[PDB]
């Protein structure tokens, strides 16, 4: 897939950084990670934040924020960048985004890819999601695969 | 360590109350300002600053 | 009592008031003016006493508010004249 | 006043006395007290009204 | 023990690009920091300062986090690269002073004794506020009333040394500055002032509405400073200052009149000059 | 093993004025510190640790470094006069934590409480949701007074510790030999 | 995108507007210059509200100054002919801070009032360029005088 | 503008200035000046400055980074 | 082969500028360095959002002055605090010596740009920056094949690379032989503008202070008298007018002395009068 | 580099030096060497920048002296 | 080169007179073995 130009991000993603708030023990933030029918669960409600950073700066085009069919995928999501310190649920509710993203159905399948305002994504580090809510309205969410696709600022 | 030492000259004149022509030894001479906090009255012709 | 607008009171005043015989009002002031309490001076020809002292007290909520009166007109004069100005001045200010 | 002020920003030109005008882009100038060079000479001064023993301007 | 801070106009652009380089997304809307200066037991000037990772929670607004050891590096930092300043105090914006202003400050006692706090307010540049220093005293709260920290304001100024004014300047040189000051920006500078001595006033209003109906507790010293105002007003009755008249006419004199006239006759003069210069010019046509 | 920054949390309040350890419950939880930094450090040679206080007002005396030897210094010089205040305590650590340098450090503090918490139930309940939120693995350690685990911590740590949480082992230590093996035969082997 | 531009100039379609602004939004400064001057090109003329406003926002969200050139001379272009109807955007464009912005609003006076020599326009543009603080700005501003005025040339070398 | 351009010509004339001798008038506002570090220099004379004044050796103020009769 | 446009620019901001000129004055006379922290927006821009200062050593300025310790705490603290800028180039002061670079600054700016090929090596005089002007330029390098070859140094596009002139101090020590002026243009937004303004933003107060009476009167007089003998020598000149057909102004001297009398005794009665009527 | 110490003043000491680039230096601060015996002519070892007395070394000659050996 | 200073490999520095120019201690080049240097020779020594 991916637009002609772009390269998936994972090659440049830094585990160092990746930190999941909200996730169930038995469904790990690679399950999300993976691009396997695996997948990364929250375990207190439906709210969660993850935030993955990279070994050199990063420009962001487009996401693909999916999960299952079953109403457990993210609808809301507050995309914040180059956070320099660990993000807070509360201040995350409260603290205006980088990005709001209001994830229609299409999305979550899996021929769905999100695009992202590449104008504020030009010198991204570390890129926060903060899924606010699901489809569903259930009591958790549930994300089949998260990546970004993008290209390196050639530090 | 932080001092950088100081040219040693003999005041010429009071061109004014803070224009100072001043005469470095062996050397050029200059119109030179005095410090913020100093004794002008004590800056007579001659005075080695 | 009298907020500058007659500074000058005369030794009557202090005597009736103070219920004191009018010789002992220069002795009075003197005293005042001596242990810093105020900061006038003694006009005896014409028997008034200027006045400019520094000794504040509590303000008494009902006096609280009058001051803020006074300072409402106060800042009300200052605003009028601001605009005066500004409205003359207009073609040099740009 | 603005060209004053730019003119005034650049460095004084050394004065020299011309030894002899070397070729037709060089001179042999002495100037005091660094020594003497031989020098070029820009596009607007003409060679040929250089001469010997004439201050110039470096 | 300080009677002025000056504040050099580095600190502030250090400020000022921290807050922004915070409030990208740092929406805590108030950062701290450590400003650097040459110390005195006279007037103190700062000259550098840095940004520690501070953390503030809007719950009781006394749980908080400044980290000292931060602090303590890039303080081995400056002082490597220069020892001449020292720790003097700590910074920051968010112009409304939070709870933890004391309490942080007793942490930055430890790295400097006479700790001064510096909010450096960022937006509002109004009229009058680059800075405002302050510094905590050891006092209860008054003769006869229970205990308190009760920050002392400190007088702040705005100076910077050489090689530092160059800077100021090279970066301003808009249609600001004119130095020499001109009649219309004298003007200008009645009206601003007129305009600060109302904004003054308005704010002490505003105190003593909030006083008056009970909403603030009453202040003796603040209520005995207004006594002090009041009285000093001065009086423009009284028929002997009346007599500033004659210095006013004394005034009008110098200026009006000798100047008008000089003014006017050498206008006259280089109008003899023009309407002979071009009959010249006309006859010449000849 | 696994990458960790721990924030411990020792006590200095006035509770801690008590003779239940043989020379001072206060060095009982001090050579506790010792030994359970030194159990993390050599475990997992890059892990962190930072010391917190909790008497009248939390000094955060040490952040998370992986030197033991400052935070053993800064331990000492503790001065136990005061009086706990957990739930602050327990808010600084956690906003410490977040502000650690590795971000695949798993979240932990240690918590020494040898005094009585003077608190609400909703509040400790309200803070155990929010710290099982950020996913922290907060260890609570009871100490010196005899009100050992209280209702308070066991319902702090239930709810932090919903349905299997992160293990907030709710360790209980006698009033008498509490020795160091006592101290570390539980956590250990799990926390 | 240039050529498209120039093809497609005053055609207004909107599958090569779309083109377009995707190209402008892959924010490269090479190809913004043309993306932008591009969008100026195609939607020539029209006043359309979807993209100015488009377009003034990138500008105001980009870093690259050459994207920002093109979109300058964008917004003019966008605005040609329309002459008082541009005011309320030249008045947004007046007063930002951006050099650039302004430079665009001089731009806009010039192609909205282009001919008309309306004296409003060329009160603001003689403004401009003795006033502003920014030298591109001043010179466009004086360049401007020329659209307005081309309709009476003997009154042009007056000013 | 024109008040910055005279701030900018005074500011010209601050200190420290180095002393040299006025050799030679060269045009109306170049000279060849002698400094007192030993060296002839040829520079531009300041505009303000009284021509009147300018007479062979009289002792004359100059810019210390451009020699600049100042 | 690509070639680095002439239309590159070199933003500078106000923080990083004070800086620079503070840190190269502090280190007078010895040659100070440091590294300045921005990003490369694009192939025709580079932006400087920050410098740190480096600790001086006795080598002076070299690429054994960038201590690694140093840099690498530096980068990694300051990118806690929030400024996670890379290193864009570094900054030296020739205090005196104009601005250019040296073989060993040609040196280390090889050194630099082995790390990244866009990379600047903006210099400042500290002591020629005296209020006003600021004397501080920024050069990258040109690569020798390039230079050996014939082909110019730089492409062009527009006449943005040629708005100033190269000074002839800098181009007899090598430019536009190894290395070229880059552009500099300085990132001012609203807010640091405001903020710097205060330096000499006077007061609320000032506006309404009277001058000293009496030394406004005696500077009334002192002017006054200087008005009476530039009177007596404009009327002594212009008596040779009509004596003269078209062939220090008395004059001119007159209208400034003229000027000044009437700003300041306007100003003083309008502040005086004002003052009577606000306060009370 | 070398200089000849002109003398020694009160300010707690200060000093004035002729280095041998004929040029008289006033120093507030007499470098890094002790300040008692620091004779009014005692060729000393200053710094080549900053200008303090880094060494003292030991005396050249008085001319005549070395004539004779 | 003026009087060797009593180097005994510790204190090699050596004060050189340039000429009408100052004179400056110094030390040696790794590239000279202090027994080709003694009182009185012309060197040949770098700039700073
Ligand atoms: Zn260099």
């Amino acid at each position: 897939d991916i637009p002609k130009g772009y390269m998936d991000l994972m090659p440049f993603i830094n585990k160092a950084g990746c930190e999941c708030l909200n996730e169930s023990d038995e469904h790990g933030f690679d399950n999300c990670l993976r691009k396997d029918t695996t997948f990364l669960e929250s375990d207190c409600d439906e709210q969660l934040l993850i935030t993955v950073a990279f070994n050199q700066p990063v420009k962001l085009y487009s996401m693909k924020f999916q999960g299952p069919d079953n109403g457990q995928g993210p609808k809301y999501v507050k995309i914040f960048i180059n956070l320099p310190r660990s993000m807070d649920f509360e201040e995350a509710e409260r603290s205006e985004p980088t990005q709001a993203l209001e994830l229609t159905e299409d999305d979550i399948k899996e021929d769905g890819i999100v695009p992202l305002r590449y104008v504020k994504f030009q010198n991204v580090n570390s890129v926060t999601i903060f899924v606010q809510s699901n489809q569903g309205e259930e009591e958790t969410t549930r994300i089949s695969y998260f990546t970004f696709i993008g290209t390196p600022v050639q530090a | 360590l932080q001092s950088v030492g100081q040219i040693v000259g003999e005041v010429l004149k009071q061109l004014t109350e803070e224009k100072f022509i001043v005469k470095a030894t062996n050397g050029p001479r200059y119109v030179v300002g005095c410090r913020r906090q100093l004794d002008k009255s004590k800056l007579k012709p001659g005075t080695r600053v | 009592t009298r907020p500058a607008n007659h500074r000058q009171l005369t030794f009557e005043e202090i005597a009736k008031s103070a219920k004191i015989t009018v010789n002992e009002v220069e002795l009075l002031v003197m005293k005042a003016l001596s242990v810093g309490l105020v900061k006038g001076s003694i006009d005896e020809v014409d028997k008034r006493v200027h006045m400019t002292w520094v000794q504040p007290r509590v303000l008494d909520l009902q006096q609280i508010k009058g001051m803020k009166d006074r300072l409402e007109f106060w800042c009300t004069d200052v605003k009028s004249m601001e605009m005066l100005v500004e409205h003359q001045a207009h073609d040099i200010l740009t | 006043l603005r060209e004053e002020l730019q003119l005034l920003q650049e460095q004084g030109s050394y004065v020299g006395e011309v030894v002899r005008a070397m070729d037709k882009k060089k001179v042999l100038v002495k100037v005091h007290p660094e020594g003497k060079f031989v020098v070029d000479v820009d596009k607007n001064i003409d060679i040929n009204d250089v001469t010997p023993n004439c201050r110039v301007a470096l | 023990a300080v009677q002025k801070v000056v504040v050099h106009p580095l600190v502030l652009l250090s400020v000022v690009d921290h807050f922004n380089r915070i409030g990208k997304v740092g929406n805590q809307k108030r950062v701290v920091g450590v400003l650097l200066g040459s110390w005195q037991k006279k007037v103190l000037d700062v000259s550098n300062s840095f940004a520690v990772p501070f953390d503030e929670d809007d719950k009781d607004d006394s749980v908080w986090f400044l980290d000292h050891d931060y602090l303590e590096n890039m303080y081995g930092m400056f002082k490597k690269v220069n020892a001449r300043e020292r720790i003097v105090g700590w910074y920051h914006t968010g112009p409304k002073l939070h709870k933890n202003d004391i309490a942080i400050n007793e942490l930055m006692k430890r790295y400097c004794p006479n700790s001064v706090l510096v909010i450096i307010d960022v937006k509002p540049k109004d009229l009058g506020l680059p800075t405002e220093a302050y510094i905590s005293v050891e006092e209860v709260h008054d003769d006869g009333t229970p205990t308190s920290k009760t920050f002392e304001h400190v007088t702040s100024e705005i100076g910077a040394e050489e090689a530092e004014e160059v800077g100021v300047e090279h970066l301003l040189r808009d249609i600001k500055d004119t130095t020499v000051g001109t009649l219309s920006q004298r003007i200008t500078n009645q009206v601003h002032g007129l305009k600060g001595l109302n904004s003054k006033l308005l704010d002490i209003r505003s105190y003593l509405e909030k006083v008056a109906t009970g909403k603030l507790p009453i202040n003796h010293q603040i209520i005995y400073q207004l006594q002090d105002v009041f009285n000093l007003l001065p009086d423009v009755s009284l028929q002997e200052f009346v007599k500033a008249f004659y210095l006013k006419t004394n005034d009008q004199m110098v200026v009006v009149y000798l100047a008008s006239l000089i003014r006017s006759v050498v206008a006259l003069h280089n109008l003899i000059n023009n309407k002979i210069a071009n009959r010249d010019a006309e006859k010449k046509e000849g | 093993m696994v990458l960790e920054s721990t924030m411990v949390c020792v006590d200095n309040s006035e509770y801690m004025r008590n003779g239940d350890f043989l020379p001072t419950r206060l060095q009982a939880q001090q050579d506790a510190v010792n030994i359970v930094c030194h159990s993390k450090t050599r475990s997992n040679p890059e892990n962190n640790v930072g010391l917190i206080t909790l008497a009248n007002d939390c000094e955060v005396l040490t952040t998370l470094t992986p030197d033991t030897g400052r935070i053993l210094s800064k331990l000492h010089t503790v001065q136990p006069k005061g009086k706990i205040t957990f739930c602050t305590g327990i808010r600084v650590a956690h906003l410490a934590l977040k502000h650690r340098q590795g971000k695949n450090h798993k979240m932990r503090i240690i918590a020494f409480v040898g005094s009585p918490v003077e608190d609400n139930e909703k509040d400790l309940v309200k803070l155990a949701k929010r710290l099982k939120k950020e996913k922290v693995n907060v260890d609570i350690i009871n100490f010196g007074e005899e009100e050992v685990n209280t209702e308070k911590l066991t319902a702090f740590v239930n709810t932090l510790n919903g349905k299997d949480g992160t293990g907030s082992h709710l360790v209980t230590v006698p009033p008498g030999p509490s020795l160091a093996d006592a101290l570390i035969s539980s956590p250990i082997l799990a926390g | 995108s240039l050529g498209l531009g120039l093809a497609a100039m005053g055609t207004a379609r909107q599958d090569v507007y779309d083109l377009l602004k995707t190209n402008l939004y892959q924010d490269d400064a090479v190809t913004g210059e043309a993306a932008g001057l591009a969008l100026g090109l195609v939607m020539l003329g029209s006043k359309n509200a979807q993209a100015i406003e488009d377009m003034v926002g990138y500008a105001q969200e980009t870093q690259h100054e050459k994207i920002l050139r093109g979109l300058a001379v964008g917004i003019a272009l966008v605005m040609y002919g329309r002459m008082e109807e541009a005011d309320a955007l030249i008045e947004s464009l007046c007063r930002d801070k951006d050099p650039i912005l302004r430079r665009s609003g001089m731009y806009t006076v010039a192609m909205a009032y282009c001919g008309s020599g309306n004296n409003k326009a060329i009160r603001r543009l003689l403004h401009v360029a003795v006033s502003d603080v920014n030298d591109d700005v001043r010179r466009a501003a004086v360049e401007s005088l020329g659209f307005i005025l081309f309709r009476t040339p003997e009154q042009c070398p007056s000013v | 503008e024109f008040l910055h351009a005279q701030e900018e010509v005074k500011r010209i004339q601050s200190i420290p200035l180095v002393i040299g001798q006025f050799l030679e008038a060269v045009d109306q506002n170049t000279a060849i000046v002698g400094s007192t570090t030993g060296s002839n220099y040829y520079v531009r004379i300041l505009s303000t400055i009284d021509r009147e004044l300018l007479k062979p050796n009289a002792s004359v103020a100059l810019h210390k980074h451009s020699n600049a009769l100042v | 082969a690509p070639a680095v446009d002439t239309a590159e620019q070199v933003y500078i901001s106000s923080l990083a500028l004070l800086k620079m000129l503070k840190h190269g004055r502090a280190g007078v006379p010895m040659e100070v360095m440091g590294l300045m922290l921005g990003e490369f927006v694009d192939d025709y821009t580079v932006r400087v959002i920050d410098v740190f200062a480096m600790p001086q050593s006795g080598t002076g300025v070299s690429v054994e002055a960038v201590d690694p310790v140093f840099q690498a705490k530096m980068l990694d603290m300051l990118k806690q605090t929030g400024r996670p800028e890379m290193v864009v180039g570094w900054y030296h002061s020739h205090p005196g010596f104009g601005c250019w670079l040296s073989g060993v600054d040609i040196n280390t700016q090889q050194s630099f740009e082995a790390l990244s090929e866009r990379a600047v090596a903006v210099v400042v005089d500290p002591i020629q920056s005296v209020k006003g002007k600021v004397v501080i330029d920024a050069f990258r390098l040109i690569n020798a094949n390039m230079m050996v070859l014939g082909h110019e140094p730089r492409q062009t596009t527009s006449n943005l690379g040629h708005l100033n002139k190269p000074s002839i101090q800098a181009l007899i020590h090598g430019l536009n032989r190894h290395y070229y002026s880059i552009t500099i243009n300085y990132r001012k937004n609203e807010l640091e503008q405001k903020m710097l303004l205060n330096l000499h933003k006077k007061s609320w107060m000032e506006g309404l202070t009277l001058q000293d009476y009496s030394e406004h009167c005696k500077h009334n007089e002192s002017v006054v008298k200087e008005m009476l003998e530039l009177a007596k020598n404009y009327n002594k000149a212009v008596e040779e007018e009509d004596k003269m057909t078209p062939e220090q102004d008395p004059k001119r001297h007159l209208e400034e002395h003229v000027d000044v009398l009437m700003t300041s005794n306007i100003v003083q009665c309008l502040a005086a009068m004002l003052d009577t009527v606000v306060f009370k | 580099l070398v200089s000849n110490v002109i003398e020694l003043l009160d300010v707690g000491k200060c000093a004035v030096i002729k280095t041998s680039t004929r040029q008289t230096y006033f120093l507030p601060v007499i470098g890094l060497v002790d300040a008692e015996k620091l004779k009014p002519g005692d060729l000393v070892g200053v710094n080549k920048d900053s200008y303090l007395i880094l060494e003292t070394l030991p005396t050249e000659y008085d001319s005549r002296v070395k004539a004779m050996e | 080169c003026t009087k060797i200073i009593n180097a005994d490999s510790e204190d090699p520095k050596y004060i050189i007179n340039v000429k009408q120019f100052a004179k400056f201690v110094v030390d040696l080049s790794d590239q000279v073995a202090p027994t080709d240097i003694e009182e009185g020779m012309r060197v040949g020594v770098d700039r700073n």
